[PDB]
């Protein structure tokens, strides 16, 4: 039973300071990878920071220096201090362990909300409204044409945390039903869901790793005609 | 010239292998008829520590291994076997050179500024009892760059003399050739002064 | 050898040949900090070591006097006293396979940063979780070494580049790899400036008839002035006579 808890439900005054928290439920934080991702509602997800074992800090390309991430082994916490906050920084701040090569973001946090005062990767198909009883194809193209196994797929859920479906586009994660399949090579990757079920209508994201800062897809929702 | 020399008319010990210290330099004298020769060990410690030297040879080209080794008390070899050392950590230099040839051996070992200088001479003598009354120079024969410190040493496998050095001033006379014929120690009788 | 087990090779006592290095256009990343890239024949470092690995793509750029990342955390580390240089190669079908390369490994999971010029080869379980990891592959017990994936691609950052590092020692023993040439032939019976093995002077190099000892290089006069020098090519002694001068 793995659980990740966060507590950041507080409005921030302009130019103020905040402190987020990510906990642990059995796994030591000083020996594994952690990563922070910005949900960016209405658009695709993006990257914020990564903490390796050790404690070297890696930040995204757009944002530099201001975000202060630290790991506290005394209380088993993944604290992130938010400096003076500016406009257009309203999104969710998920935190999750990272095993990019073998399982990309197997478990995630839960989610929060921070307000304000007052690689070219694309997903081709689109909404593709359909009905249960057949299969579908979702195509994810990349400009850099990653060689073999540096792309993965996640499933978003309204009000819940993203869940891993397939890691490396070759084998699905543990507990994933066998109706999800993946194929493709070179430039694009195709994902297929067979015998669509009521607990399957959800947004699918394709993300890249093992390269320059991680990029996610724009977002492909599944809707019924 | 003012340099490290063995003072005239000084008494040195006669040994029959006791450990021996190393203050500034060593003058070693041996007799070649006994043939119990060709072994030297220098260093500061003995048990898997700062680098130490080893000068031996098995009846051919002289081999100098400064390789770190664990020595024994009396490592007899030949009649073969080679059991001087027990363990080795790492090695930094290896020298191979021509073997050093009623005969007497005179060696001088000096160490300064990371250099190890070994001066050697092999001389035939008619007398056999003790050191003859005569003068012979010491042509340098070996120079090794090592850069370590030496504090104590061992001779390896009945009659050898060891003497110590401290700085002095000497007056040397050269022939019409480049050889040395006579020398005078300045810190001595007022006549010599 | 791969990065996980990076191999080294010390260079023994010989004449260092560094002129053909910069003259080769095959090198495109000859960037290094320390001594000048031109005075290589005028260096007297005691010992030189060459370390080799087959890291891939843009991961080479992390080699710097102080840098952290996926490569310089639990693998080959470059300290701030890494005197020497780094050389990169170009990958091709010589190091590649149509099926792929799977015999190469790289460290991914560890617990603390590796010290400079240190290796740690012990690969059973890195113990991500607190559960026992007695040797069963599963949750909280993952294998920390991952195989490389190499396929014929664009090659901008997905090729097995070959990276070597030359490291020099500063001062622990006198050096033996200091070879200058100066490629100069002898001249006699005429005034000339000479630099015979450190003896800088001017004079006429006539033919001598002395009997220098084998271990002697140059002679001297009563007033302590140079008189004869041994040219160490045919091992020949040559006298020195001052340039003719006088009044009018
Ligand atoms: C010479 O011998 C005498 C008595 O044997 C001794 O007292 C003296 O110290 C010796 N000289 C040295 C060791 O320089
Ligand atoms: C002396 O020892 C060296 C290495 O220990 C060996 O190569 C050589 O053959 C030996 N020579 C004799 C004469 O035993
Ligand atoms: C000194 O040099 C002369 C040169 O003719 C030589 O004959 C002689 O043997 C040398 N040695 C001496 C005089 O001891």
């Amino acid at each position: 039973e793995v659980q990740l808890l966060q507590s950041a439900g507080g409005l921030v005054q302009p130019g103020g300071s905040l402190r987020l928290s990510c906990a642990a439920s059995g796994f030591t934080v000083s020996a594994n990878y952690m990563s922070w991702v910005r949900q960016a509602p209405g658009k695709g997800l993006e990257w914020v920071s990564v903490i390796y074992p050790g404690g070297s800090t890696f930040y995204a390309d757009s944002v530099k220096g201001r975000f202060t991430i630290s790991r506290d082994n005394s209380k088993n916490t993944l604290y992130l201090q938010m400096n003076s906050l500016r406009v257009e920084d309203t999104a969710v701040y998920y935190c999750a362990r990272d095993l990019s090569v073998a399982g990309a973001f197997d478990i995630w946090g839960q989610g929060t909300l921070v307000t304000v005062s007052s690689i070219v990767l694309t997903q081709s198909p689109g909404t593709l409204s359909l009905s249960p009883g057949e299969r579908a194809t979702l195509s994810c193209r990349a400009s850099q044409s990653v060689s073999s196994s540096y792309l993965a797929w996640y499933q978003q859920k309204p009000g819940q945390a993203p869940r891993l479906l397939i890691y490396g586009a070759s084998s699905r994660a543990t507990g994933i039903p066998d109706r999800f399949s993946g194929s493709g090579s070179g430039t694009d990757f195709t994902l297929t869901i067979s015998r669509l079920e009521p607990e399957d209508f959800a947004v699918y994201y394709c993300q890249q790793y093992g390269s320059s800062p991680y990029t996610f897809g724009q977002g492909t929702k599944l809707e019924i005609k | 010239t003012q340099d490290l020399f063995l003072p005239f008319f000084s008494n040195v010990t006669w040994f029959h292998n006791p450990v021996l210290p190393f203050n500034d330099g060593v003058y070693f004298a041996s007799t070649e008829k006994s043939n119990i020769i060709r072994g030297w060990i220098f260093g500061t410690t003995l048990d898997s520590k700062t680098q130490s030297l080893l000068i031996v040879n098995n009846a051919t080209n002289v081999v100098i291994k400064v390789c770190e080794f664990q020595f024994c008390n009396d490592p007899f070899l030949g009649v073969s076997e080679f059991r001087v050392y027990s363990s080795a950590n790492n090695c930094t230099f290896e020298y191979v050179s021509q073997p050093f040839l009623k005969n007497l051996r005179e060696f001088v070992f000096k160490n300064i500024d990371g250099y190890f200088k070994i001066y050697s001479k092999h001389t035939p003598i008619n007398l056999v009892r003790d050191l003859p009354q005569g003068f012979s120079a010491l042509e340098p024969l070996v120079d090794l760059p090592i850069g370590i410190n030496i504090t104590r040493f061992q001779t390896l496998l009945a009659a050898y003399y060891v003497g110590y050095l401290q700085p002095r001033t000497f007056l040397l006379k050269y022939n019409e050739n480049g050889t040395i014929t006579d020398a005078v120690d300045c810190a001595l009788d007022p006549l010599s002064e | 050898a791969s990065v996980y087990a990076w191999n080294r090779k010390r260079i023994s006592n010989c004449v260092a040949d560094y002129s053909v290095l910069y003259n080769s256009a095959s090198f495109s990343t000859f960037k290094c900090y320390g001594v000048s890239p031109t005075k290589l024949n005028d260096l007297c470092f005691t010992n030189v070591y060459a370390d080799s690995f087959v890291i891939r793509g843009d991961e080479v750029r992390q080699i710097a006097p102080g840098q952290t990342g996926k490569i310089a955390d639990y693998n080959y580390k470059l300290p701030d006293d890494f005197t020497g240089c780094v050389i990169a190669w170009n990958s091709n079908n010589l190091d590649s396979k149509v099926g792929g390369n799977y015999n190469y490994l790289y460290r991914l999971f560890r617990k603390s940063n590796l010290k400079p010029f240190e290796r740690d080869i012990s690969t059973e379980i890195y113990q991500a979780g607190s559960t026992p990891c007695n040797g069963v592959e599963g949750f909280n017990c993952y294998f920390p070494l991952q195989s490389y994936g190499f396929q014929p691609t664009n090659g901008v950052g997905y090729q097995p580049y070959r990276v070597v590092v030359l490291s020099f020692e500063l001062l622990h023993a006198p050096a033996t790899v200091c070879g200058p040439k100066k490629s100069t032939n002898l001249v006699k019976n005429k005034c000339v400036n000479f630099n015979f093995n450190g003896l800088t002077g001017t004079g006429v190099l006539t033919e001598s008839n002395k009997k220098f000892l084998p271990f002697q290089q140059f002679g001297r006069d009563i007033a302590d002035t140079t008189d004869a020098v041994r040219d160490p090519q045919t091992l020949e002694i040559l006298d020195i006579t001052p340039c003719s001068f006088g009044g009018v």
